[PDB]
């Protein structure tokens, strides 16, 4: 089990941890979050009391070092930090820990729900899709543009998402642009995932990354990579049998977790009703289509 | 974007542009089969593209042989189109090649999109006009050489004959689409209306008759008097 402590907190916030979330008050004696359980990605953010514009928050894997969080008065945010003397964060999180200064990562014995969402999702991977490589956790917001967004400014603080785009030379052989186009599995299987993410796991990872930024940023590019995601494999006829069922139990547990309020945002009808009800694979997501049916016949 | 009632004059400008009209490209008779089936037979289409400042008619004949063996053949016809298209653009020289190409019917956009991504500086528009082009076929000479066809051909015509050597694009263009109005509300009165007097000719090189000005608005009038009446026999008014 591993710990993210916090120098103080100035500032009322909502901190969400995972799919987790508390309130903490103005100058609230609160010194972090122990019992993190080692072995997934992570995602520690914010929503400030006075501005519910800019939630935001940071990636992190406790296995690639000792992180902390500390608010800046000048920048006016909690920023992560990594503390490079193993000796004097032992010392730290020791006596906080003491004083019983720090909230439990309250992970239910029985629940699965974050390895579901995280199965693939991995650090490197995310490091480079949010490219700021002094520091080991990657902050992501609200208002963080997409790659293929500033197609459409600052380079820096993009999500250098997997451009798809159906309608693409690199998505179109020359001589199939109808059979191309009405039957992706040419550039799902030899474009995507031969060519660019290598392995289907990889693909999966993108999928779950962008998901949760959607989910818990309220990201907009990050909810049009996430569907398009979705929909390069539906609309591909010829697919892994082991991704599609794989892909089912995925998107099962985004549906599950995704807030009830906020689904006319996130999610897509059009993508989805092609998807469960049109689409080469409506028939290969029971899971999914039983839960969406359920939870959101409204938007069907 | 779109082509309406008020963009209406950039047709006429010196921008090329076409006209793509798709809905005489798969053409069938419905016949019933001798356990009493239904069955249907195609028959030779084509493709009307347009240049509306011009008349330059690029006449795409469709032969029934393009569609042995294949399925789902009216989604293949929007396909089909969009690659005969992007074939003609591809075979003009690069002056001559158009700035838009307007669609009659949205359904073609996406497969010429997919077939024009090597002319990215080409738009493809739709348009909400509800233009008269489907009544091509009613022009005896440009139905004569589809039907005739016995292989794939591209057929070229002047669709205005020599009126701009007297009237606006702007005047020709109305002209053509009361013309085609006309015969697609009621093609046997449309015909009658055109060649009631034997003493006006159709030149060899031309698709209608040599009417005089005065003669084309007497003809102009009797149109529009049809396309009302048979909008009032049709909703009794
Ligand atoms: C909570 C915490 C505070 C800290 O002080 C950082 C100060 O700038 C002193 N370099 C170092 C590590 C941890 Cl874990």
């Amino acid at each position: 089990m591993n710990t993210v402590p916090f120098t103080s907190a100035p500032i009322e916030v909502t901190i969400g941890i995972d799919q987790y979330s508390f309130n903490v008050k103005e100058n609230q004696p609160f010194h972090g979050i122990k019992d993190i359980p080692i072995g997934h990605v992570h995602v520690i953010h914010f929503q400030h009391a006075d501005n519910s514009s800019m939630r935001y928050g940071y990636w992190f894997d406790c296995r690639m070092g000792n992180f902390y969080i500390q608010y800046d008065p000048k920048d006016g945010l909690y920023k992560m930090m990594e503390e490079r003397d193993g000796a004097k964060f032992e010392n730290i999180v020791h006596n906080f820990k003491e004083r019983q200064m720090m909230v439990s990562y309250p992970k239910i014995d029985e629940d699965d729900t974050w390895y579901n969402l995280t199965e693939f999702v991995q650090m490197d991977k995310i490091r480079k899709i949010v490219r700021k490589d002094e520091n080991q956790f990657s902050y992501v917001d609200s208002s963080m543009t997409t790659v293929q967004e500033n197609e459409l400014s600052d380079p820096a603080h993009s999500l250098n998402y997997t451009v798809i785009n159906f309608k693409s030379r690199e998505a179109i052989r020359p001589g199939h642009e109808m059979e191309d186009f009405l039957d992706k599995s040419y550039y799902l299987n030899t474009v995507m995932l031969q060519g660019i993410f290598k392995n289907s796991s990889n693909y999966f990872g993108e999928l779950q990354f962008a998901f949760l930024n959607a989910m818990f940023f309220g990201n907009y590019g990050s909810s049009l990579q996430w569907h398009a995601m979705i929909e390069l494999i539906c609309s591909s006829a010829t697919v892994p049998k082991h991704m599609l069922d794989k892909l089912d139990e995925i998107l099962y547990y985004q549906i599950k977790t995704l807030p009830e309020q906020y689904s006319d945002i996130l999610l897509n009808e059009r993508v989805w009703n092609i998807c469960l009800y049109s689409s080469f694979q409506k028939n290969s997501l029971h899971n999914t289509e039983k839960i969406m049916e359920n939870k959101y016949p409204e938007l069907l | 974007g779109a082509m309406n009632s008020s963009n209406y004059a950039e047709l006429f400008n010196n921008d090329i542009k076409l006209f793509v009209d798709d809905t005489n490209v798969y053409r069938v008779t419905v016949h019933k089969t001798f356990e009493g089936n239904v069955a249907t037979k195609a028959i030779n289409g084509c493709i009307f593209t347009l240049n509306p400042k011009t008349g330059h008619l690029f006449l795409k004949i469709i032969h029934t042989s393009v569609w042995a063996g294949q399925k789902r053949l009216s989604q293949l016809a929007k396909w089909k189109t969009a690659e005969e298209v992007s074939a003609l653009v591809r075979s003009l020289p690069k002056e001559e090649q158009p700035k838009q190409i307007i669609v009659t019917r949205k359904a073609m956009l996406d497969p010429l999109e997919v077939h024009m991504l090597d002319f990215p500086n080409i738009a493809i528009r739709p348009t909400e006009l509800r233009l008269p082009f489907s009544a091509a076929m009613s022009i005896d000479k440009l139905s004569d050489v589809v039907m005739k066809a016995t292989e794939p051909q591209m057929v070229l015509f002047n669709i205005y004959d020599d009126w701009l050597d007297r009237i606006s694009s702007y005047t020709a263009f109305s002209r053509l689409t009361l013309l085609l109005r006309a015969l697609k509300t009621n093609e046997e009165s449309a015909k009658m209306i055109l060649l009631s007097d034997p003493t006006i000719t159709i030149k060899s090189y031309h698709l209608w008759p040599s009417f005089t000005d005065e003669q084309w608005i007497t003809i102009e009038s009797q149109m529009r008097d049809l396309i009302l009446t048979e909008y009032g026999r049709k909703y009794n008014v």
